């Protein structure tokens, strides 16, 4: 029942009249999404009360203004970036009618019912309705590799009264047509409409309406009538909804967040029981602590509780989304910057457009490609050829093999050959040119006529209208090989043999279908014979062959070569068809081609009739071309436990060859289709009513196409609850299938539509709660783009439809490996270090306080003078670390391809836990202690006592500050691995400017103008002066960073990283060993083990050549 | 799309970089020379803090058969408290004179913040309205309060007196001055009397003395120079500490001029006009006396902490060591 050939657009009125047609609102987008900027709006409120106020309103607001306008300068530079990423590219136009005559529009300038017009190789702007074009009967020749993944051409048909009317340009104009169709829907196989014009109902169907995605092609001119038009357009519904992408980090931060506030809450409130209690026995007691207020013990608890809130509030960062979002904008810079992710040829770099997904993409775990545009370049050639069990093709010289090292075959003795055929192989030439072997002449002349392509000859240069780029890639070579296709007529062709100008009648085309597998053509020769001539596909040609044909078993190998090669084989027969014999097999043709009840069926029976007894001639092999790279980049990332699956549009055949030519299928892989998977699915069903569905140790792949995609996924009062179990029926049935795919090597996925490509996306996001990558080009891979954790659009084409809704923009797939293994697996280390060291720099400044409560008497008086606390987080501590979440590197960016197995930290995500979160938090704990209780042990005795003494709370203040400032510091460098200048610079610029500003700040200048905000004046130049106080500082920082060096060295020692591996070994490393394809997989004792037939066709065209439509 | 990116070190993201490694010959030095340089700093702290001569007399008298629980309750607030200390090793050099208070928290915050530094500082307008923060010190009848402030009021107002007690019995004073006992910058940046005049009297107009001041601030000391704003005993209180246990200096001993110990060995008598009560919330009231040293004062702290650290940095890198030579 489920088709293999056909996308299922079904398991997924309209009136149209021709010719008659920045500040404020994000600061509060920043304010109320983030809950912490909330959180620090509260703290100002606590802070303006003197009732609870522990801290100047200047020790909150400072860091405030200062991260809110840092954050809206990034989102201005992200406006103006998104502004220039939609203007610069979005300069499409396309021609209208708004006067008496055409004049260019842009593509946004497009209402639903003004006439257009297109040229060749124009994008379609909008659904159209064929009108009129340039070539007889109003066809289009459109390519919808863009809708779908096919690659062949389709032959649009105009109404037959829009043709002969509509041709002219002044009538196109004064055209008052009136059509009700159906509203926009998203199914692109059929159009339910009519067209109401010169009092009469016209009907339209699909093959008259152009579709948006679609690319004029062999066409000068066509005009139409816009349907749809915007996000109205089919292709347009089939892109899914844009959802706002969050990291899995983004999400972890906000659950530290959290945690962090709880933890301040409960500090607090333990901190406000002990007030409560330390003012009952010794605060009431205490004569020189009276503020003449009858609060009682308990209320001053209560009223302090609120004064550790604003004494703690520094333990939730104020900087900390500022700082990762200033970090993923700088390193979507380097994305941008790249020059191993440009593309010279088309002069495209890479586009990190998002600059808030960057991390993510060192975790990616499943890739969805898509295969036309994407893996391929859409160039197919003609490679190899077996003839009379004699394989021609490989790197041969004269009439023997001599070196392999064989410059191109000269083509000059060729009129009509052009240096499109990259040859290399000259016996096959003295074969043509001698003549001995005269079926290799027949071989061929066969590739010159079996075709259906046109040819164009309107200035002298025979060029080759192919609907088929196989059709076009065995025309053009055997053009080159001496056999070139000249001229057609309804008729006759007019085919050239080396020189020789012979014109041939044509008798019958058996045109091409998907279920047929051939097609055939029976012309007669100049002398009067009749003969058949057929190419196919091995296994249908093998079924109609004589019974003495010797050449089937040599041929039967080299297809097992081809095949082994990846490349599209056909085989080549013919026969001799007797005057009587074709005659009445012609009175039987003739009879089902008028016959139009059943015509299709009518001419497959007599197809059948005359295809009997075949003489094979041979073999052909077409290379459907890779991206540079692309082979070599799947093995990388597989290496990189990167699973990389393939949703094309295009048909089962094709995708199966791009399988095995990017070595995702070998010959080692089993492949399992829709009806083994639904076979082993049900299994599963009826024995439940988790084993694995295969054996472990085995190599597997699943080609699945979309109507088989729906099948196994049941995609195809009482009405309440029995939902429940359509739905969980569905909902099994839906699991069971990613844990089968998930299980194979590899998963093709064929004749999927766009809502299928975001439905595979989304099972695996679901059912493996794995972090997905979706690439691919056109608008048929948009849902997917969209649907993905990660969308990256393949750049550089003519088309930028997936490029618009992408997160990253490069040209080439190739360069996912740089994406990846370089930049996010990067990205994700220096992202991990910053939240490591973040959480750490702001609980060792500010569980200071919670330390010295215990000797104020729990009174939330600050550890730090209160303008230290002020500048802390943006001056003191900020630029150390945004230059490390932007320079650290592991190791090389050569290193880091070469050992792809360094992604998989990120995958797991091993360098930032819930653990390695409360780790960084013990750590700013315990350095707190020491930052703390060393200096306190100095102050409880002897620090520096002259007239000058240092042993006040201030000097006190001073000197737990400076410890602070020189151990976080440090702390940087110990965590910096790739320590540049700039790094350098930070850390004792950091360490230079809180000296700076501090002895500014203690200054006689600054306390004259006004002695109230600075408490804090000559306490640097004293405390600072003295040696204890020196040896206290230097002290404290090596007790906090000793340790630290010793774990470091341990834990690097007794556990190694692969990063630390690969360094240690980094010298020592010489043997990189480019990637090789699998030469030879050759064996012997199977005749057939795998078809490699392909072939991009569809029907149509022999009757368009049988008839006059498309000759002129 | 847009051009070719240009070939630089930083957007090609290839900076010129330093790549540390903690090797095994990178990290086990600096854990002995760190451990070799901080034990001697150690044995030179630690030696030299226990060089230095110091004398702690603890005239609080809370516990009794000290011989002034008398001025526990003072029932004529006069009350003079007389201790007999012997110095058993001369005092050599300058002589520091501390007063010390314990579970004093003068680190309370709603204490810390209960001044006006723009009174302090010598403000005309400070001086006739007292800031907000000084609330329950601002006014006392009708007229503000010069020092406002609970730290202005609950000023350390003992007065100490050491005699040395000769082979005659009869006690000679000794000399005790009390100039430079601030910072500098305390003493002539911080704090300045209120503009205009020329007598503390006039410029001190229409302002009341602290509550639990005895005398105005006119008058906190006959020279014109060490009274008001600027006395240095005022000055020190001022300077709140950091901890609840701390000490304030209170004299200096200058070094006398002939060679003899500044504070010759032999018996000493403290005489104290018990002003300041302690005992209501567990205090105690100390005398200090403290030779000048070179490095500082007395800090044995440090010393044990730098050869505890120092020690254990030589420890780790022995085990560092090991651990690294097992895993070589
Ligand atoms: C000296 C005895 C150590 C006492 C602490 C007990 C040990 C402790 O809880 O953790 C030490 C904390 C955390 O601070 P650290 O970040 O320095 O500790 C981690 C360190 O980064 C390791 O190396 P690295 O991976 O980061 O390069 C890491 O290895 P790995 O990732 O392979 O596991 C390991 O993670 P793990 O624990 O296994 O999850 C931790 O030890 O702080 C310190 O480094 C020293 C803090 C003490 C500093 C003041 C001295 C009291
Ligand atoms: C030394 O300082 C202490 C306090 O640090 C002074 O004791 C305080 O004296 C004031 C009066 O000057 C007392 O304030 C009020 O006195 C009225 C009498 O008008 C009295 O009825 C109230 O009890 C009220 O407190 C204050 O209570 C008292 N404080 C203590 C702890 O005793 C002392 O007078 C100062 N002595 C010298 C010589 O400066
Ligand atoms: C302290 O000395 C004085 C006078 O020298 C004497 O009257 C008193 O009894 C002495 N007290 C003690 C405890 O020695
Ligand atoms: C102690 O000092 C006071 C005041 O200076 C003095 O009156 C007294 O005579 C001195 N000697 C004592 C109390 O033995
Ligand atoms: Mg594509």
């Amino acid at each position: 029942q489920p088709n293999d050939e056909v996308v299922p657009y079904s398991d997924d009125t309209w009136q149209v009249k021709a010719n008659d047609r920045t500040f404020i609102p994000m600061n509060l987008f920043e304010q109320f999404k983030r809950a912490a900027n909330l959180y620090f709006l509260a703290l100002l409120i606590l802070q303006a009360v003197p009732q609870i106020s522990t801290l100047a309103w200047y020790t909150t607001l400072v860091p405030l203004l200062v991260v809110l306008g840092v954050t809206a300068i990034k989102d201005l530079v992200d406006d103006v970036a998104r502004h220039k990423m939609d203007k610069e590219i979005n300069n499409r136009t396309c021609e209208v009618i708004k006067d008496g005559r055409f004049k260019v529009a842009k593509w946004k300038e497009i209402q639903v019912g003004d006439v257009i017009r297109l040229k060749k190789n124009d994008f379609v702007p909008a659904d159209i309705l064929l009108l009129s074009s340039s070539e007889p009967n109003s066809l289009c020749y459109v390519e919808t590799a863009e809708l779908d993944g096919e690659t062949n051409l389709k032959f649009k048909m105009s109404l037959e009264i829009t043709d002969q009317y509509l041709q002219r340009e002044d009538t196109l104009a004064t055209f008052d047509g009136f059509i009700e169709c159906e509203e926009p829907n998203n199914r692109l196989d059929k159009f339910t409409g009519t067209l109401f014009w010169r009092n009469t109902s016209f009907p339209l169907d699909a093959d008259k309406i152009l579709l948006r995605g679609c690319v004029i092609r062999n066409t000068d001119f066509c005009h139409g009538l816009v349907i749809f038009a915007g996000a109205d357009t089919k292709i347009m519904k089939n892109s899914g909804k844009t959802r706002f992408k969050r990291t899995k980090i983004d999400y972890l931060m906000n659950y530290m967040v959290y945690t962090i506030f709880v933890v301040l809450i409960l500090l607090s409130a333990g901190l406000a029981i002990g007030h409560a209690y330390w003012e009952a026995q010794v605060g009431n007691s205490s004569w020189y602590l009276y503020d003449g207020e009858d609060d009682t013990p308990s209320y001053r608890g209560f009223l302090i509780f609120w004064g550790y809130i604003i004494v703690l509030n520094t333990m939730v960062p104020i900087s900390l989304y500022v700082s990762v979002e200033v970090i993923r904008l700088g390193q979507s810079h380097f994305i941008n910057w790249d020059l191993q992710m440009y593309y010279a040829e088309k002069d495209t770099p890479a586009k990190a457009r998002t600059t808030t997904l960057n991390e993510q993409l060192g975790q990616i775990h499943y890739i969805f490609s898509d295969k036309t545009g994407t893996l391929t370049q859409n160039i197919m050639t003609f490679k190899k050829c077996c003839i009379n069990g004699q394989i021609y093709g490989d790197h041969r010289d004269a009439s023997q093999h001599n070196h392999n090292k064989i410059e191109q075959v000269d083509f000059s003795w060729n009129t009509y050959a052009d240096g499109k055929l990259a040859f290399y192989d000259h016996y096959l030439i003295e074969q043509i040119q001698s003549g001995k072997e005269p079926e290799v002449r027949q071989f061929f002349f066969l590739l010159a006529v079996c075709h259906t392509v046109m040819v164009d000859r309107t200035d002298g240069q025979l060029n080759y209208q192919a609907a088929s780029p196989d059709e076009g890639a065995l025309v053009n070579a055997a053009r080159n090989f001496g056999f070139a296709f000249l001229a057609r007529t309804q008729n006759t062709i007019t085919i050239s043999e080396l020189g020789t100008e012979r014109t041939y009648n044509v008798l019958a085309i058996l045109d091409f279908n998907s279920d047929r597998k051939r097609m055939s053509i029976i012309v007669r020769t100049p002398e009067g014979n009749i003969k058949l001539y057929c190419k196919g596909a091995d296994t249908v040609i093998y079924e109609r062959l004589h019974r003495m044909n010797p050449t089937k078993q040599e041929t039967q190998d080299a297809l097992d070569i081809f095949a082994n090669e990846t490349l599209r084989t056909l085989c080549l027969c013919y026969k001799e068809i007797e005057e009587k014999e074709f005659t009445e097999w012609n009175k039987k043709f003739m009879a089902a081609s008028v016959a139009s009840t059943n015509r299709d069926e009518a001419l497959d029976k007599v197809y059948e009739e005359i295809e009997k007894d075949l003489i094979l001639l041979g073999a052909t092999a077409i290379e459907d071309k890779l991206q540079d790279g692309v082979p070599e980049t799947i093995s990388k990332l597989a290496k990189a436990d990167i699973k990389i699956w393939v949703l094309t549009g295009d048909k089962k055949e094709t995708a199966e060859n791009i399988g095995f030519a990017c070595e995702l299928l070998t010959e080692d892989t089993t492949i399992c289709y829709g009806e083994d998977i639904n076979s082993l699915l049900h299994a599963r069903m009826e024995n439940q009513r988790q084993e694995s569905f295969f054996p472990p140790g085995g190599n597997r792949a699943l080609i699945i196409t979309g109507s088989w995609l729906n099948e196994i996924l049941l995609e195809k009062r009482m009405r309440t609850q029995s939902k429940r179990r359509l739905e969980a029926k569905k909902e099994q049935r839906q699991k069971n299938f990613v844990d089968l795919a998930c299980e194979c090597s590899a998963v093709i996925c064929c004749r999927v539509t766009p809502k299928q490509k975001a439905m595979v996306v989304d099972l695996v996001k679901r059912y493996k709660k794995a972090i997905t990558l979706a690439i691919g080009d056109g608008a048929n891979d948009v849902n997917m783009i969209k649907t993905a954790h990660i969308g990256v659009g393949i750049s550089g084409q003519e088309g930028m439809q997936a490029v618009m809704s992408s997160d990253y923009s490069f040209a080439q797939f190739r360069y996912l490996q740089r994406l990846l293994l370089v930049h996010g697996r990067w990205s994700y280390i220096r992202m991990c270090k910053f939240l490591r060291y973040f959480f750490y720099k702001n609980f060792a400044f500010t569980l200071v306080h919670f330390w010295y409560s215990f000797f104020n008497g729990y009174s939330a008086q600050t550890a730090y003078e209160d303008w230290f606390i002020t500048l802390y987080n943006v001056l003191y501590t900020s630029l150390p670390v945004l230059l490390m979440g932007l320079l650290d590197q592991d190791v090389s960016d050569k290193l880091s391809l070469r050992f792809p197995g360094l992604y998989i930290v990120g995958q797991r995500d091993l360098l930032f836990n819930y653990k390695r979160f409360f780790v960084s938090l013990l750590h700013g704990v315990l350095t707190s202690m020491i930052l703390f209780f060393i200096p306190l042990g100095a102050y409880l005795q002897t620090v520096g006592q002259d007239g000058e003494a240092p042993s006040d709370y201030q000097s006190f203040a001073v000197t737990i500050a400076s410890a602070l400032v020189i151990t976080v510091n440090f702390q940087i460098g110990l965590d910096t691995s790739y320590w540049t200048f700039v790094n350098a610079f930070s850390i004792f610029g950091s360490i230079a400017l809180y000296f700076g500003i501090m002895f500014d700040f203690h200054s006689a200048g600054i306390h004259v103008l006004f002695p109230s905000a600075f408490q804090f004046t000559g306490t640097a130049s004293n405390a600072l002066r003295q040696p204890y106080i020196w040896l206290t500082i230097i002290l404290t920082v090596a007790v906090c960073l000793l340790p630290v060096v010793a774990i470091r060295f341990l834990s690097m020692t007794i556990w190694p990283s692969e990063s630390d591996k690969i360094q240690k070994h980094r010298k020592r490393l010489k043997a990189e060993e480019q990637w090789q394809r699998r030469q030879q997989v050759f064996r012997r004792g199977v005749s057939t083990r795998r078809s490699a037939y392909a072939f991009s066709h569809q029907r149509g065209y022999a009757d368009l050549i049988s008839s006059g439509r498309s000759i002129r | 799309k847009t051009r070719r990116p240009d070939n630089t070190a930083f957007k090609q993201q290839r900076l010129p970089a330093w790549q540390p490694i903690l090797t095994a010959g990178t990290v086990l030095p600096i854990f002995f020379i760190i451990g070799l340089i901080f034990i001697p700093i150690g044995i030179g702290i630690f030696v030299t803090s226990n060089n230095i001569r110091e004398i702690e007399i603890d005239y609080t008298g809370t516990e009794p058969s000290s011989p002034c629980n008398k001025c526990l309750s003072p029932d004529v607030t006069p009350c003079f408290c007389t201790i007999n200390f012997t110095l058993e090793k001369s005092f050599e050099g300058n002589v520091f004179m501390y007063y010390g208070l314990s579970n004093f928290y003068q680190n309370h915050r709603r204490y810390v913040k209960s001044r006006d530094d723009s009174q302090l500082n010598g403000d005309s307008s400070a001086l006739l309205n007292p800031s907000k923060e000084c609330e329950p010190y601002r006014r006392n009848e009708d007229k503000p309060i010069a020092p406002c402030g609970a730290i202005a009021n609950s000023m350390f107002n003992d007065t100490l007196e050491l005699f040395l007690i000769g082979n005659d019995s009869y006690p000679i004073p000794i000399a005790l001055k009390k100039k430079g006992i601030a910072w500098w910058t305390d003493k002539n940046v911080k704090f300045r009397n209120p503009p205009g005049g020329d007598n503390l009297e006039e410029r001190f107009k229409g302002t009341t003395k602290p509550v639990n001041w005895l005398k105005p601030v006119y008058m906190l000391d006959s020279d014109p120079d060490n009274n008001g704003f600027i006395n240095e005993d005022f000055i020190v209180w001022m300077r709140t500490a950091a901890l609840p246990t701390f000490r304030k200096l209170y004299r200096l001993i200058e070094r006398k001029s002939d060679l003899h110990p500044t504070l010759p060995a032999g018996r000493y008598s403290l005489n104290v006009t018990y002003n300041y009560p302690v005992h209501y919330f567990d205090g105690r009231k100390r005398m200090i006396l403290s030779t000048i040293s070179w490095m500082g004062g007395k800090n044995p702290f440090l010393g044990i902490a730098y050869i505890a650290v120092g020690s254990i940095s030589f420890l780790l890198g022995v085990v560092l060591l090991v651990i690294n030579h097992k895993y070589r």
